């Protein structure tokens, strides 16, 4: 584990902790919310996010910041903004890049 | 305008209808007017569920399926009032569409 | 209430107009018992007010900020939110409740 | 070469038989889909009877014309039992082709 | 959307609060997921407020001029009909929904 | 809340029951918890209409005939939340009163 | 017929076409409207006030006012303010009373 | 009379205030619900209810209100949901966990 896979893992742990019914933990599927891969073009989770940090993948706290804030705007872009979805994908994207906002 | 009309195409049980509250579990083929088919969930081989009450979809699924009960398979007919209006679904549903979907209520939990 | 909305057709329910932004809207208005008093259909020329700038009467400024881009909805107004006591001499009389047809067609 | 009269009544039919995209007002009723149909509606009619209608110039005015639109729903009214998707259709066309023809 | 009134049980559907009256009310006011962060009814005291007086929030200032006298209600108040983005801090979170059991037991 | 319960007196067809715009023809009587007596249609000896879907009557009357079928006599118990509340009806009715109405559904019309 | 009769009897006929589908025509019975009787103690309809002009029973215009006028609250007081009844009392009770102004 | 009887008893009588034609009253005899005690293997009503209260029976207040619970449970396992028995049952189990929390 290099200091930056640490890091991310820290990170990751912490935003984890703000989606304590597991909203973001797996890709969205359509049985689910139907259109979804006809609206969302790049789809992200916590989940292939943890992949991405075991595998490595990562080549700066900067580019986990893309997939997180990637992975909120697909929700805010899918889900009405009265729904649950959307308020905790717009909750919890400000509380990620404030927790990571020294980068 | 013509809201939503309800044709059976084989009859439910006529007695269990789904209440405020209940998740309804169908299957659904989604087609425009003109036949041109734009989602299905049997398709992905997978109902769809939501719950009545829930503003989850649109009008004439809130009360074209509240009509239907347990088994029954119906074609809603949607006005665009109550489906997806001036709008539409961009890339899905053009504007001003009135819908047609083959509707199955397969269980209510 | 001093406006109340129902809609007749929906908007994409995201576009909601903000202060300062232009609404492109057609309406026809109406007194209580039905009577027609105006329609900017009738002019083939849809009517235009930026939110914010105190240019239409309240239950315009607070229901149209209620809809969004591509709703068309009824708009019922108490006289307290049109134009009470006074009316609008010849057009409005006093003490009216007013019925709107509104379609917010586009914001600007 | 059609009357302004004729031209104007089928502009209205286009339009009425638009909102029956299933044509349940297409054809007459018979009695072998509808058994005691003819003994329960007296003076039957259709779509495809103001049709022929229009092109015989059988119509003297658009009022007339908007009585047999009226009969033909309320003939559905009349002989289905109002949970049917006929009586609902009717009902429904009936109040919307009156707004479409003023 | 900015304020919901659901009945729990009905006012005399009558006597409706106008500009100028005290309203008293017993009220439970709860955030989205249910937690509790205030109850007249814990203090033994009923709360009251004028109406037309700017001293509440807009979706009470709305909704219990929707109330009757006897009515006890449901409200869930948007963010901008409550504390908008800033909340109230400690108390109410930014962008939070407001539901309060409201009971409208007197005017004064 | 416990709403309004509904108990067969004696029994409906079980099949006709009332849709909304219908109109109901009731005969009832309508007396408080302790058994005391506050109205009956029967006493008039002219049944009671209204037309569910408009208002016309207390939630308990609205949700509690919606489910008899023409024919059947019951027994509603309501309680306040589902009647006036707290105001009741003055000198009618006092306030948060539970209320039993022995209705009977005649016939729709 | 006097001349107060003759002046109370065109105040009634212009009053009864502002209630065209006769709301006020007669006493409102306990069937159509349970306890009707308990609430309201002094009933009044238009039919009873023909019946008073015909009768003589009418000592000024004032007293067909305030017939008129119990009519209308105690429309305004049995009905809900969301009734029809309500609202065609409420606008039926003062365009009386500006016509009989 | 102990603090605990005290406070059961307190709880059950505000319970079957929400039974008032008795429904709970009374042990459900297989006479009256043939196959009864085939169903429901662990019978329980309002009266075996104070009876245990009255010998000091009850432990707790949590035995007491899994008592009740089972009371609810029962009558939601015999009869079908378009009873009147099915319905009382779900309704009162909400209420009187509501009533004692
Ligand atoms: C936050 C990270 N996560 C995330 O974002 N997401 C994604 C969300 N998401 C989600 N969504 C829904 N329900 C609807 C909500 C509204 N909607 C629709 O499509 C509506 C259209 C939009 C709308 C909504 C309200 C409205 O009022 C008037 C008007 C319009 N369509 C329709 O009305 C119709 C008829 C029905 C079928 C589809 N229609 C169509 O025209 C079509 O064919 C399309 C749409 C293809 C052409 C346009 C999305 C889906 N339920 C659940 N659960 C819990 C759960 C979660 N995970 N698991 C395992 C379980 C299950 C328990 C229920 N979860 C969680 C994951
Ligand atoms: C909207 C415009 N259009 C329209 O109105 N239309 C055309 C479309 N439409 C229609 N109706 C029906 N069938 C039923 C409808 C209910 N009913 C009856 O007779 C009932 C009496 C009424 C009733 C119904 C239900 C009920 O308890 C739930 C109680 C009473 N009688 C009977 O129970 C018995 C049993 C045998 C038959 C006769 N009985 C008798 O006593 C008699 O002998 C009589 C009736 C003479 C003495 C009284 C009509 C028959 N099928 C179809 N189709 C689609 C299709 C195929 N081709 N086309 C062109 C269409 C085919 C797929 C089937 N379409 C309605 C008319
Ligand atoms: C304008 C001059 N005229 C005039 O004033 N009036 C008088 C009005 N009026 C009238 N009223 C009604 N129906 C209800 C309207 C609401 N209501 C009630 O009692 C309600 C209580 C009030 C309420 C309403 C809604 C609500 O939640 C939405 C909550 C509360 N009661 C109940 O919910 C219960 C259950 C049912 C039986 C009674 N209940 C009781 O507790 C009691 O026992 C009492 C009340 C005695 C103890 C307190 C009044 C009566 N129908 C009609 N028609 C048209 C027609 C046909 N022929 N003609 C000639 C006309 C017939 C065709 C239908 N006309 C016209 C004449
Ligand atoms: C809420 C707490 N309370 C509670 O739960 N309780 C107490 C109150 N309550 C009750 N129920 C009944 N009647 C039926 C209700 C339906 N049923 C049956 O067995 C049915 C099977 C279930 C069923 C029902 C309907 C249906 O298609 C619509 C399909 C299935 N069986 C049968 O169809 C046959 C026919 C003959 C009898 C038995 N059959 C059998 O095969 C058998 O032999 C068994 C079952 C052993 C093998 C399968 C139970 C009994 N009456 C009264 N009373 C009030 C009273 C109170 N005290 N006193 C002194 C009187 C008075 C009227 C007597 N009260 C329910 C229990």
């Amino acid at each position: 584990s290099t200091p930056i896979q640490q890091l991310l893992e820290h990170f990751l742990r912490q935003l984890q902790r703000k989606d304590p019914h597991g909203f973001f933990a797996f890709p969205v599927t359509d049985a689910i919310a139907p259109g979804y891969s006809m609206i969302i073009k790049h789809p992200m989770d916590f989940g292939t996010m943890k992949d991405k940090i075991v595998a490595n993948e990562y080549k700066s706290v900067t580019e986990f910041k893309a997939d997180f804030k990637l992975m909120c705007d697909n929700a805010m872009t899918y889900n009405r903004p009265d729904t649950v979805y959307y308020k905790l994908a717009k909750k919890i994207l400000h509380a990620g890049f404030k927790m990571m906002s020294k980068q | 305008s013509m809201g939503v009309q309800v044709e059976t195409i084989s009859p439910g049980d006529g007695r269990t209808f789904p209440k405020r509250g209940q998740t309804c579990v169908v299957h659904y083929t989604g087609m425009l007017e003109d036949g041109k088919k734009f989602d299905s969930s049997r398709d992905r081989n997978k109902p769809f569920k939501f719950m009545l009450g829930k503003q989850e979809v649109i009008r004439g699924w809130e009360e074209g399926v509240a009509q239907m009960s347990v088994g029954q398979r119906a074609k809603l007919t949607i006005s665009p009032d109550y489906a997806y209006g001036a709008t539409g679904h961009p890339g899905i549903i053009p504007p001003h569409a009135t819908l047609v979907f083959d509707v199955e209520l397969l269980k209510l939990e």
